[PDB]
């Protein structure tokens, strides 16, 4: 959950 | 003998584009942070949260307080991953890296980023909350039960030493940078460049650090030796909420 939310804040 | 040549005022140039994205990336410096904890701000005095009492008074500024606080913790650390994250995207060369390096140098490193960044609001007495509008003392956070009463503990302890080292903004904008460049990370696909990039955030970091603190000669010794404890630091707390998890965020739920 800690990648999901750092993909999404890379975007 | 150091000299003011091209190569250095490339690094110091470095140096501010890394301070300048940090500025712009977390909202609350260390600058603001120690302003507000020395009462040399024209800012709103944070309300203390020192007991029980001053808790449920301070919720208006799930049903046990531990739970409540503990969910404050886990918000707030979602909302940090992004602020780094926003900060690393400014870091030359990262955006350039393999996508699937840049979320394993985040997914390893923001931990280690958020510790050494607490310190910033922390001083012995406890740590400002909500932006610098709360401040929690060390020993009310200290007296929740078991397994709670432990979590800040190692995270103020590190920050005790930590913040003996004065730091300030323009040195942290550049210790952070090479923490998230660690060419050590598992499942790394290509390390050279990340390490490359290392090299010249070391030499930056090493530059600030001589120019910055006449008083500490090893102090760049010093910080590297602190990235070691970070990792200790990191590690006890992964424990701790496995532990948390097994006996116990609207953006994460979409």
């Amino acid at each position: 959950g800690l990648e999901a939310i750092i993909r999404k804040a890379l975007m | 003998h150091m000299q003011l040549n091209p190569e250095s005022a490339d690094l110091r140039a470095l140096a501010k584009h890394l301070y300048d994205s940090y500025i712009k990336s977390f909202p609350l410096t260390k600058a603001k942070a120690r302003a507000i904890l020395t009462g040399k701000t024209t800012d709103k005095s944070p309300f203390v949260i020192y007991d029980m009492n001053s808790l449920m008074m301070g919720e208006d500024k799930s049903k046990e307080v531990a739970i409540r606080i503990f969910q404050g913790c886990q918000f707030r650390s979602v909302e940090a991953v992004q602020e780094i994250t926003e900060y690393a995207k400014s870091i030359p060369g990262f955006v350039n890296l393999d996508l699937n390096d840049q979320v394993t140098l985040l997914k390893y490193g923001v931990h280690e980023i958020i510790y050494t960044m607490l310190a910033s609001l922390m001083n012995k007495d406890g740590v400002l909350i909500s932006e610098g509008q709360g401040f929690m003392t060390r020993e009310f956070l200290k007296s929740l039960r078991k397994p709670f009463g432990d979590f800040m503990e190692p995270k103020f302890e590190f920050a005790v030493k930590f913040n003996a080292l004065e730091l300030d903004d323009s040195d942290l904008a550049i210790f952070i940078a090479v923490i998230i460049l660690s060419g050590d990370r598992p499942g790394l696909l290509n390390v050279k460049p990340i390490e490359d990039i290392q090299d010249n955030l070391l030499q930056a970091l090493e530059l600030q650090l001589k120019l910055n603190h006449p008083e500490s000669s090893q102090l760049f010794a010093k910080l590297l030796q602190k990235m070691t404890d970070l990792r200790q630091i990191v590690t006890e707390h992964v424990q701790l909420l496995q532990v948390i998890k097994k006996t116990e965020h609207p953006l994460l739920q979409e």
